[PDB]
RNA sequence: CCUUGUCGGUUAAAUGCCGACCUGCAUGAAUGGCGUAACGAGGUCCCCACUGUCCCCGGCUGGGGCCCGGCGAAACCUCUGC
RNA sequence: GGGAGUAGCAGCAUAGCCGGGUGAGAAUCCCGGCCGCCGUAGGGGCCAGGGUUCCACGGCAAUGUUCGUCAGCCGUGGGUUAGUCGGUCCUAACCCGACCCGUAACUCGGCGUCGGGGAAAGGGAAACGGGUUUAUAUUCCCGUACCGCGGUGGUAGGUGCGGCAACGCAAGCCCGAGGGGUGACGCCUCGGGGUAGGCGGACCGGUCCACAAGGCCGGCUAAGCGUAUAAGCCCGGGGAGUGCCGUAAUGGCGAGAACCGGGUGAAAGCGCGAAUGGCCUCCCGUAAGGGGGGUUCCGCCGAUCCCUGGGGCCCGUGAAAAGCCCCUCGGGAACGAUCCACCGCGACCGUACCGAGAACCGACACUGGUGCCCCUGGGUGAGAAGCCUAAGGCGUGUCGGGGGAAACCCAGCCGAGGGAACUCGGCAAAUUGGCCCCGUAACUUCGGGAGAAGGGGUGCCUGCGGGUGUGUAACCCGCAGGUCGCAGUGACUAGGGGGGCCCGACUGUUUAGUAAAAACACAGGUCCCAGCUAGCCCGAAAGGGUUUGUACUGGGGCCGACGCCUGCCCAGUG
RNA sequence: GGCAGGGUGAAGUCCCUCAACAGAGGGAUGGAGGCCCGCUAGGGGUGCUGGCGUGCAAUUCGCUCCCGUGACCCCGGGCUAG
């Protein structure tokens, strides 16, 4: 193993060969969920991949169809209240 | 001779250096410049443990997004409104000058001259206490027992520092105190002067004694002052 | 509760002492059962960091002392600027 | 020499250098081959073999732990760890408790349990005077639940 | 597999060529006078500056 | 001790590297300069009078 | 210091160890005084078990030493040598 | 020159014998067989360092602790192929330059501003399997893919929908600004879901075994493309306290539980890739080469490998930036993609081999060090222990041959009777030893002492019961009976105990190479200076350290856990 | 970037029974510690005053002994100079 396999940041893998050999592969670490900016809770729609695996995807893939997607819909439902209720006058 | 290691922590090498990088940026007031007399506004987002404080800091964003970091009180909650400026109402947490706080009021993180941006009362735990009021000066008690004057336009912070009662817990064990110590790169462990040889200290030989008077004039030139520096008195009472 | 006279001391043996051992035992006692918040006032409130209290329901976070929230000296200014 | 046969030769039949075999009638012609086309020639003849490998066999363990499961070499001679080593702490505990969770829920699904009596039956489990099911028949049935 | 610098790569190059013995044809021009050069070396005995 | 097993500890990266001014190994890899010629600390050459190092390279009386 | 101080206990037999007595040449209170559970490859005395430590030494194993073939130095050296 | 044809070529891994061959010549080189060693390293992979030691042919003047036909030696010719592996890009601690101040001056010293460097194990676009060479291959060839940039033609869209909702969708182009997320993080402990690897049974071929019974070998499937649930988090309905619901455990609920449905969402597995590819075996002339077959199922254990969730600790809080995704806004044109198909292009450097009881450093083919840096089948067994063994490697920890061939030395085994009489001193050696049950003192900081001490048992065979589990699957816990030996943790593994005193509270550190301690440190106690342009310190100055700091702080002394205590003297020196 | 395996069992969280003016007993869960055993790896260097002492070695070898989740061990990049 090369030093840099030997980091830990490559979760190896042990793969059998069709011509019988087990070797061995390496892979880079995915990142995390995406959260909210102020309550802190995971987002749903939003899948997890690294920049390679999120650019062969659409737009309409990556995010939902509704207003404030940085957000979770309890907080949109304030921030579109406060909004309404200020918008009286 | 040999040096001591007061001479060496003047030179400023990585052995008596702080770690800096470590810490939360410096805490400093808004300047006059732009509170001629606005009066701002903010609120506070997160409270955050420092390195190098031994307080908490808080995390305070204002009129124009800016976010700035302060000295944090006790009972300070997450979303609360602070106010900085001389139309300030009198709460816990807000900045006024020193002429529209009353007498008898608790108070931190003084200013010397105005827009220093704050020197004294920032410790854990600690407070002031505002004593008398005039047109040339204001008057103060310090942590310390000390009374002393001020410009009324100092600024100041209406409360007491948060984190207090540090010290009613012993540490207990030389690791702890190593964890402590380094935080902070204090110099530690700590070694005896006396059980040092001649060319390593005043005190030092053989026999294991200071052999003269361990108080030392304010008058002595580096590489001596050690022991009791300008003593008025020694003993217990 | 298995011990007499030692509580959470009981975990490093007959060293470092009586009245230190008692010391300690006395501060994390108080300090790690739950308090009222200032809040919601339930007995909720737990510590996060030296000087940060939070409550598990509500989620309120405040500032207090090292180890209880509160102290006299604070005590004593909330209420002197309370009235004046 | 005979060197460069022997490793080609591994390395083309995928096994360890001495475990090929060279046939002792044949050592010119294994000399006379210099290219790896020459080799694989003689491998296809059969100048050129790979053993078998040897084995090891199992059959005397087979037996012993057949004879252990109907009851043989288990006794205070032939332990060498502790008891708490040889049976957990708390996977005993884990694999109780989850039995008895797993009935508790059976009965009650099959309604022979109403809420207030599963919530005691729950709670006297957690507080561990069963230790198996049977135990938990038995208070059930000297008791009035059934 | 194992990096170098290519500077240094080639300083080894030329101190190869280097090591190696005088030619016959001089010996025999010389007569016999010209047999070695003060550059001779074995890669275990006398190292280079790297 | 302090002897030979000590010296087995010289499979590090090295002090002194080749100096592309001087052309001998002086250069100092981590500080930035070379202790021969003065490459990377000054424009001009090091030249002591104490020194006998050039005036060997030139042949010179001392 | 005189000193193997005197008394008692431990031995068949005690310049030892433990306990006391004060005549402290020249103890003594943060150059800390007196105690102390737990801990120590620290120093010291005794008991049980155990033994080639010893009475008193004996037999066996392997590697050297000895012989044969091969390669082949050094320290040192006035000349010599009852 | 004498020493001397002498010492050394032993000790830590005691290894060779038989047959055949080559060659002038063989204890030492090659082939086969027998016998051996290592086996969580003497095996496999690969940094730094070395630099051609790599490969083939031909040699034996010197080298190799002996010989040598051999060789890391000598000579002659050869050998390292990348859009995807790494460097180039970002920033960390930190450094440099210009201006600026100082210096008699500088190649010297320094704050701040601007700019630039700084990681081949940190962050960070993109490829897998098979074959080919004397020596290279994720680099060459075959097959099957992917990334960026630039284009050709169409399409969604501009000018569109389904769902109460969570959400599901191909869901417009070009410049700039702003915001959010990601990148992005400590230590300890536990659960769940999987995989590598292994074990058992059946079947098909081959092989070993006096028959039989039986044993061993093989029975394969990469990236990529397409497909879902778990946990956790959410959306609707629903409407609860003598309470219900749940976890390995902590727990949850009118600030909205049970219960009923749904959404989102990993590692994996499944399918295509892909079966005249790889492995095994069977038949005739043997030079190319011919033909045929098999490639099946069930059941267990299971990681220190992968994913996912909880809990606990901090007077201690465990990086940043580039890059990437999304939303909003402003300004433009009327066209036009983050979708489908096709074409083109992709620079520079590295790439051989060792990686250590012979390729590195130590003057050596040095029992040392660097590197144990990453990884390892079966049995017994708590076990990565010791012992035996498979694979793989070696017989080069590079001198051999003799022997009743002594004395003496080094490393080991046993010794009648006595049992420390030895010696400064029980030095050394011996005794005990694993597991289950019984039983356990003084003293104590009530935590310990404590495995105190001391005592009894243990093998093999024939059966009977229990626990979880669907299990005549697997892993564990007990019982009775019969029988053999001097001896049943039978080898390997594997504590001698107790009672007093001095010192030091403890864990820790120390005179590299004659001192490991009673010496140092330690938590803790007390004293001193200082309100910031301070106190203490560096410097020739400019400036600077403590300071991204402010008395619960910074700096300076002495004593030294804990318990009871700490008396008199200010004449002298300060 | 690393540290096999095993033991003991602190806080926290509870359960059962008789009861009852009081109380008295008995069972679990949980996994802390500058804790314990341990030639796991790795690190150190007590005694034999052993071997060697022109050595394998200008500080090594063997047996015995000590630490081994922490004030621990090690690596790459940096700083302090008579
Ligand atoms: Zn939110
Ligand atoms: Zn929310
Ligand atoms: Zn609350
Ligand atoms: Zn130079």
């Amino acid at each position: 193993m090369k030093p840099m396999y030997r980091s830990r940041s490559w979760r190896r893998k042990y793969v059998r060969t069709p011509g019988g050999r087990t070797v061995i592969h390496f892979e880079r670490r995915k990142p995390k969920v995406a959260h909210c900016a102020m309550c802190g809770r995971p987002l749903n729609g939003v899948p997890r991949g690294r920049p390679s695996e999120l650019r062969k995807l659409p737009k309409t893939k990556k995010r939902p169809e509704r207003p404030y997607p940085n957000l979770c819909p309890s907080c949109m439902r304030k921030v579109m209240k406060a909004q309404v209720r200020a918008s009286i006058t | 001779g040999k040096s001591l290691i007061q001479q060496r922590r003047g030179k400023g090498t990585t052995t008596f250096r702080a770690p800096s990088h470590r810490y939360r940026g410096a805490v400093r007031y808004v300047p006059l410049n732009l509170v001629q007399e606005r009066t701002l506004r903010g609120v506070v987002e997160e409270i955050l443990h420092d390195p190098g404080r031994t307080a908490p800091v808080a995390r305070v964003k204002f009129e124009d997004g800016t976010k700035k970091l302060i000295i944090a009180p006790e009972g300070v909650l997450v979303g609360q409104e602070i106010y900085i400026g001389p139309e300030a109402p009198i709460a816990i947490g807000n900045t006024l000058p020193l002429a529209k706080i009353p007498e008898g009021t608790y108070v931190y993180d003084i200013e010397g001259v105005p827009g220093d941006g704050g020197k004294y009362v920032r410790a854990g735990g600690t407070y002031a206490l505002v004593v008398s009021r005039e047109k040339d000066k204001v008057i103060v008690q310090l942590p310390s027992g000390e009374l002393k004057a001020f410009n009324p336009m100092c600024r100041a912070t209406i409360g007491v520092v948060a984190g207090g009662g540090r010290l009613e817990k012993p540490i207990v064990k030389a690791g702890k105190a190593y964890y402590i110590a380094k935080a902070r790169n204090r110099f530690w462990p700590k070694p005896r002067g006396v059980k040092m040889n001649a060319v390593n200290h005043p005190h030092g030989g053989k026999e294991h004694h200071i052999g003269r008077p361990s108080t030392v004039s304010r008058r002595a030139p580096p590489g001596r002052k050690v022991g009791h520096i300008a003593a008025r008195r020694t003993g217990r009472r | 509760g298995r011990t007499t006279k030692v509580g959470s001391a009981g975990r490093f043996g007959p060293r470092y002492g009586l009245k230190i051992r008692r010391r300690v035992a006395a501060v994390e006692a108080r300090m790690k059962q739950k308090h009222v918040c200032p809040v919601c006032g339930r007995k909720a409130v737990r510590r996060i960091s030296t000087g940060i209290w939070q409550c598990q329901k509500c989620g309120a976070t405040f500032a207090g002392g090292a180890y209880l929230p509160t102290t006299p000296a604070g005590k004593v200014a909330k209420r002197v600027t309370a009235s004046k | 020499m005979l060197k460069t046969q022997r490793r080609i030769a591994a390395e083309l039949l995928k096994c360890g250098e001495n475990r090929i075999w060279i046939d002792p009638e044949r050592i010119e012609d294994v000399a006379a081959a210099i290219t790896r086309e020459d080799i694989k020639r003689l491998i296809h003849d059969g100048v050129i073999k790979k053993k078998p490998i040897k084995g090891q066999s199992r059959a005397r363990a087979r037996a012993f732990q057949e004879a252990r499961k109907k009851g043989r070499h288990r006794g205070p001679g032939s332990k060498k760890g502790k008891k708490t080593a040889r049976m957990g702490k708390k996977e005993v505990w884990m694999m109780t408790i989850r039995a008895l969770r797993k009935e508790l829920r059976k009965l009650k699904a099959e309604g022979k349990l109403d809420a207030h009596t599963y919530r005691r039956l729950y709670i006297r489990a957690k507080g561990g005077q069963f230790k198996n099911k049977r135990q938990l028949y038995m208070f059930m049935q000297e008791h009035g639940i059934l | 597999a194992r990096n170098k610098p290519f500077a240094k790569k080639l300083r080894l190059a030329k101190a190869a060529k280097q090591n190696r013995r005088v030619p016959v044809w001089v010996i025999v021009k010389t007569n016999r006078k010209v047999i070695t050069h003060p550059k001779r070396r074995h890669w275990r005995r006398t190292k280079l500056k790297e | 001790g302090a002897g030979t097993a000590p010296k087995g500890k010289r499979n590090r990266t090295p002090t002194h590297i080749r100096c592309r001014r001087c052309g001998r190994r002086a250069f100092n890899v981590k500080k930035g300069y070379c202790a021969a010629c003065g490459f990377g600390r000054s424009r001009r050459m090091r030249k002591y009078s104490w020194s006998h190092k050039w005036r060997k390279k030139r042949n010179l009386s001392y």
